[PDB]
């Protein structure tokens, strides 16, 4: 945390800097510091060029153990095309799409992701900023942006905006007294990055460029580990799992093969060749189409998402630390509460305005909803009819614009008011009247009489009236009344509410005529006994969906804490209006309060709900604001400094969870940079939040962070189902290899034809997938624990190789005998043929029956094999299609037909196999031969068998959900 | 990973695996009984013979001579066994693959069957039945030498199968 001066006075400050308070520096000696100092400007990191942004990707995780694999391929090739040449494509062209998968898959990514006004030598003048510097003299009014960081010595009324450290809007008083020990909290500072508001001041500049408070927030939130996303983590387990099992039989595989009486040069080429099988090569690309896809649905949804991974992050955090203002809120307040008929009345605070009316009824109402109007300088700015009331801007002070918004939505247009009675003279608010009174004649064309009307200080016009309208009859002051008031005045108060007191005169005509001249100067008429009209007091509004976004997110299992640069009685009050701090929750001191009991005499741990001040959390050690983390279920800390919302980002992050933090403004900032996954608003939010956050909210729809949850969820599923799905086929691919290798048998499946079922086949079935619904209701569960639950598991692996890829492997197998022993080779004297069989000199071999065929005549048969092989695949990926649609309900009850995307997945897929084989040019360009009506018919016992496999162990599942199958089995 | 649970599995795949390769075996034993003992039920991958030769690249019997197809009778079981006719500058010696119930039909480069056979039977209705020089004046060099036979029902496939019906071998006798 920062260390300052706000401490010294102001002549030991000028001492420091060698500077003149009046004067301000010379212009020379402002050069000589500037050459020392160097810039008022913030040293960037370096634009960060086009190059190394695509070349990070290319690691991307999987992509570097892509790299393994080919470059071990190419160990397979370097080795063969040394000792054994063996001219052919297989090992190079296998390794090469693997690593071009990355820049292919790579492309997936690339194709969808001034003035200040200063004193110097005693004179003011208008200078670039840049050319301040530390020690000048500035100025700053209403309506401009301070320059830098500056020591406030004198200012007359100014209010200032410091959402960009706080995250809270409202305005801020400055003066040059040192208000606080903590400089982000003294009055007396003013910091760069922030904009007076309204009122003037002068002060010293303390601080320039990058040295500002937030001039360095970039450089210490930006240059933060912004940790990744829970998604990213995951998508490494399930490969490590892969890999685990491609390593343990490619290996085995070696040594297997060397009993039986392989030599190096063959053991070796068959690990390498046991590649394929394990690494899903359309793994990347389908999760990322999964990613993409959902992404896009979000677009229509009015959710823009910047990155891919961030679809998902919405699922494995235990607490998420939210910044109020603009990231809850959209920025912004109003009046709230009237008081008058002796009681309380709440006004409608919404933009949308969708509370209830209030009262339309009492004379007492018009009266003071005429004072409102008239007793009232604001005006809105031209041209706004298009927009809605609250929406529109106004010339005027805060509290004046609040009663005009008021007046004229419920009242109708306030200028019709204003014109109807005619303002003759007014008193504008002094500062030692803290009153504002005006004098109107009145519309009503009988009377058309003087009326007084003012407004101020409650206790001010209490103390100027005789009596009160009540309904619509004046009475006595009487002190029952004056009580009644002072308990409204003090109620209201509470709220964190701002109060004026309302009231009129109905002048006597006989003093004043028609003509009759008033005196603004000096009172030329009657300031006291005027009747006490009402109260009207403040308040502010949330956004619509936001209470119902949070207590979303409360089911989803998610904490929602409140981290506000606000006041406390603020933040609470919204917390419990969104529903952060639920009802009947408390906190020690409401106990306190209500018990009439010290506060250290209430045990803690009987509040569940905590409010915690910024300056009591700057005293807390880490493993105090743990334990209060740990200790309650609704957190609001407010006036929160902009470290202190990092802190308990980190604090959170300390627990464990994954934690993501919602922010408008500079002040979130560091907060957002650490979260693991930042959202800003994208209206609202400054520029400082948005370049920090890794998502944006458009709209500034905060009900969108819960879709953005929910897209974490639905896919992440779907996503395990496409993994599974495309791996099972990786079985019934490697081991023909292998058993060709052991059985010394005809070569079942080729290199080729594999490419066809992966690059072919298998995608519009494995994208398919995505379409996808829920089994159950995802909503209802807790987010996923991304360190436990993993996107592939070894409960997968066992599923897709283990069980049913083998089942696929067999209905392979068969058609291979089945072509075969038709054509004239039984299976039992396939064993050991290979050599014979692949030897190309024998032109000569001799079947079962005791034909002859030539090297090419077998051959024909032999790929005839390969394409009725890849076929059974395709027929056996249709069981695994329908399976895989569910991992707990049955098909019948997902229905496995509602997925059209699925069943297109189908048709085409059979349509692509069945073009494979009868297409003419295809059994030269890709050895696919035509295949028998008869030859399609063989997978199919072992498709059925798969279906109900599998659909037989999904309902012993079902029944019994505590155990074993799924333990074992359940993804 | 789990204890005193293992057996859950064990026991599991045991007749679960068994359930599988007796399903498994269910399929190629149906299958199996629907193909004739004599002859496979699909012939067109043989569709053309080969040639194929011999340098790696009779009692009871009857007697024959040059003539016309023999016809044994059906490819059937209910006659015993089929009979069977009798039968530097290297050698070669050519056959036809054997193809069951195929009647072959017939009823300068550098310096360098009977139908009494057919149609061929099968083993298992005959089993020792019996399928029916380069003096040249070089030496010393790599010789292209393709031996082919002729036919209706011989085909060639240059692009594919270059002993579909035919040889192509490089004979050199350096001496």
């Amino acid at each position: 945390m920062e260390i300052n001066d706000h401490q010294l006075s102001v002549a030991e400050l000028e001492q420091k800097y060698q500077t003149s308070a009046t004067k301000g520096l010379s212009a020379s000696l402002a050069a000589e510091l500037l050459l020392r100092d160097g810039p008022n400007a913030l040293r960037p990191p370096r634009g960060t060029p086009e190059y190394v942004k695509f070349a990070r990707q290319l690691a991307g995780g999987l992509q570097c153990l892509m790299w393994v694999a080919a470059a071990i391929c190419l160990i397979a090739f370097a080795i063969q095309a040394s000792e054994g040449d063996l001219t052919t494509d297989d090992n190079l062209y296998l390794a090469l799409a693997l690593i071009a998968v990355v820049v292919v898959t790579g492309c997936f990514g690339y194709y969808q992701e001034q003035q200040a006004t200063v004193i110097r030598d005693g004179d003011k003048f208008q200078i670039n900023a840049d050319q301040l510097v530390v020690g000048d003299l500035v100025e700053m009014k209403g309506g401009d942006r301070v320059p830098a960081d500056i020591r406030i010595l004198q200012a007359q009324g100014r209010k200032v905006d410091n959402s960009s450290l706080t995250g809270e809007s409202e305005p801020q008083t400055r003066s040059p007294e040192c208000t606080h020990e903590s400089p982000l909290e003294t009055r007396n500072i003013a910091f760069f990055s922030t904009m007076c508001l309204e009122g003037t001041a002068q002060g010293l500049v303390v601080n320039t460029g990058d040295r500002t408070i937030i001039g360095r927030i970039a450089s210490l939130a930006s240059g933060v580990e912004n940790e990744k996303t829970p998604i990213a983590i995951e998508i490494e387990h399930f490969v490590d799992i892969i890999a685990g099992l491609a390593i343990l039989f490619g290996a085995t595989f070696f040594i297997v093969a060397m009993c039986i009486g392989y030599t190096f040069l063959r053991a070796m080429v068959f690990f390498m060749a046991i590649v394929v099988a394990y690494v899903p090569e359309g793994l990347l690309a389908t999760v990322t189409v999964c990613l993409s896809l959902t992404a896009k649905r979000l677009a229509s949804k009015n959710c823009v998402v910047k990155n891919l991974e961030a679809v998902e992050t919405l699922g494995s955090t235990s607490v998420i630390c939210s910044d109020k203002t603009g990231t809850l809120t959209q920025n912004r307040m109003t009046v709230s509460h009237l008081w008058f008929d002796n009681h309380i009345h709440s006004a409608d605070t919404t933009e949308d305005q969708s509370g209830q009316t209030f009262d339309q009824s009492s004379e007492t109402w018009r009266a003071l909803c005429r004072v409102l109007t008239l007793c009232n300088r604001a005006a809105f700015k031209s041209g706004q009819d298009a927009v809605p009331v609250p929406k529109r801007i106004v010339i005027g002070d805060a509290s004046e614009t609040a009663l005009l918004k008021f007046s004229e939505l419920t009242l109708g247009n306030a200028m019709g008011y204003r014109e109807r009675f005619p303002k003759v003279c007014e008193i504008p608010f002094n500062s030692t009247n803290k009153f504002q009174l005006s004098i109107h004649t009145l519309e009503d064309p009988r009377d058309p009489r003087h009326v007084l009307v003012m407004k101020g200080a409650p206790e001010r016009v209490l103390e100027r009236c005789s009596s009160i309208l009540i309904k619509g009859q004046e009475l006595p002051l009487d002190e029952q009344w004056r009580e009644a008031f002072q308990t409204a005045y003090l109620s209201l108060g509470g709220l964190g509410e701002r109060v004026l007191g309302f009231c009129q005169l109905y002048l006597s005509e006989k003093d004043y005529p028609p003509g009759y001249a008033f005196d603004v100067e000096a009172m030329n008429f009657p300031t006291s006994g005027l009747s006490f009209a009402g109260l009207v007091s403040m308040i502010d509004p949330p956004r619509a969906t936001v209470p119902d976004a949070v207590l979303k997110c409360r089911t989803a299992g998610i904490r929602v804490i409140m981290v506000t640069g606000d006041h406390p009685i603020t933040a609470k009050a919204i917390a419990a209006s969104v529903g952060i701090i639920s009802e009947g929750s408390e906190t020690v001191e409401d106990i306190a309060a209500r018990l009439r009991v010290p506060v250290d005499q209430v045990n803690r741990k009987d509040a569940r709900a905590c409010v915690i001040n910024g300056m009591q959390l700057k005293d807390m050690d880490p493993s105090e604001l743990v334990e209060a983390l740990r200790t309650h279920p609704e957190m609001v800390f407010a006036r929160t400094s902009p470290q202190q919302k990092l802190v308990i980002v980190e604090s959170c992050q300390r627990l464990g969870a994954i934690v993501a933090v919602t922010g408008d403004g500079v002040n979130d900032s560091p907060a957002l940079k650490k979260a693991d996954i930042g959202v800003a608003m994208g209206i609202a939010g400054s520029d400082a939040a948005k370049n920090a956050a890794d998502m944006i909210l458009l709209d500034d729809n905060f009900a969108s962070i819960v879709t953005g949850v929910e897209q974490g969820r639905l896919i992440f599923d779907n996503l395990k189902k496409s993994i599974a799905y495309t791996l099972t086929k990786n079985i019934p691919e490697l081991t023909p290899y292998l058993i060709y290798i052991t059985v010394s048998v005809p070569l079942p499946l080729g290199c080729i034809t594999i490419l066809f079922i992966e690059l072919c086949t298998d995608i519009f079935p494995s994208v398919s997938l995505a379409y996808e619904k829920a089994e159950s209701d995802i909503m209802h569960l807790r987010p996923r624990n991304p360190k436990r639950d993993r996107l592939v598991n070894e409960p997968l692996a066992a599923y897709s190789y283990f069980q049913i890829g083998a089942i696929q492997s067999f209905a392979g197998f068969t058609d291979y005998f089945t072509a075969m022993a038709q054509e004239g080779w039984f299976p039992l004297l396939c064993v050991g043929l290979r050599p014979q069989w692949e030897n190309h000199h024998l032109q000569d071999l001799q079947d079962s029956y005791g034909q002859e065929w030539t090297f090419g005549q077998r051959l024909y048969q032999q790929y005839t094999c390969y394409t009725v092989f890849f076929i059974s695949i395709e027929m056996c990926q249709i069981a695994d299609v329908l399976i895989r649609k569910t991992r707990r309900l049955s098909a019948f009850q997902q229905g496995f037909f509602r997925n059209r995307i699925l069943v297109i997945a189908i048709v085409f897929q059979v349509c692509i196999g069945c073009f494979l084989c009868y297409c003419p040019g295809m059994p030269n360009i890709f050895n696919f031969m035509p295949i028998r009506f008869q030859w399609w018919l063989v997978p199919m016992p072992f498709g059925l068998l798969i279906f109900v496999y599998d659909e037989i162990r999904k309902l012993g599942v079902r029944c019994c959900p505590g155990s074993w199958w799924d333990q074992e089995l359940y993804y | 990973r789990t204890l005193s649970r293992w057996v859950w599995i064990s026991l599991y795949y045991v007749a679960f695996y068994v359930v599988m390769s007796g399903i498994f075996a269910l399929c190629i034993y149906v299958l199996m009984r629907t193909i004739d003992p004599y002859t496979p039920d699909y012939q067109d991958q043989l569709k053309s013979p080969g040639v194929t030769l011999r340098p790696d690249v009779q009692e009871g019997s009857i007697n024959c001579t040059s003539e016309k197809y023999f016809f044994q009778e059906s490819f059937l079981a209910p006659n015993h066994t089929k009979f069977s006719c009798k039968f530097g500058k290297p050698c070669f010696i050519i056959k036809m693959n054997r193809i069951v119930k195929f009647l072959p039909g017939n009823s300068d480069g550098p310096p360098l069957y009977s139908l009494h056979y057919f149609p061929y039977y099968g083993k298992k209705a005959q089993p020792h039945y019996s399928n029916p020089k380069l003096l040249n004046v070089p030496r010393n060099r790599d010789v292209v030498i393709v031996c082919k036979i002729l036919a209706e029902h011989v085909s060639f496939d240059n692009p594919h199968d270059p002993y579909e019906g035919k040889v192509e071998f490089k004979l050199k006798i350096q001496k």
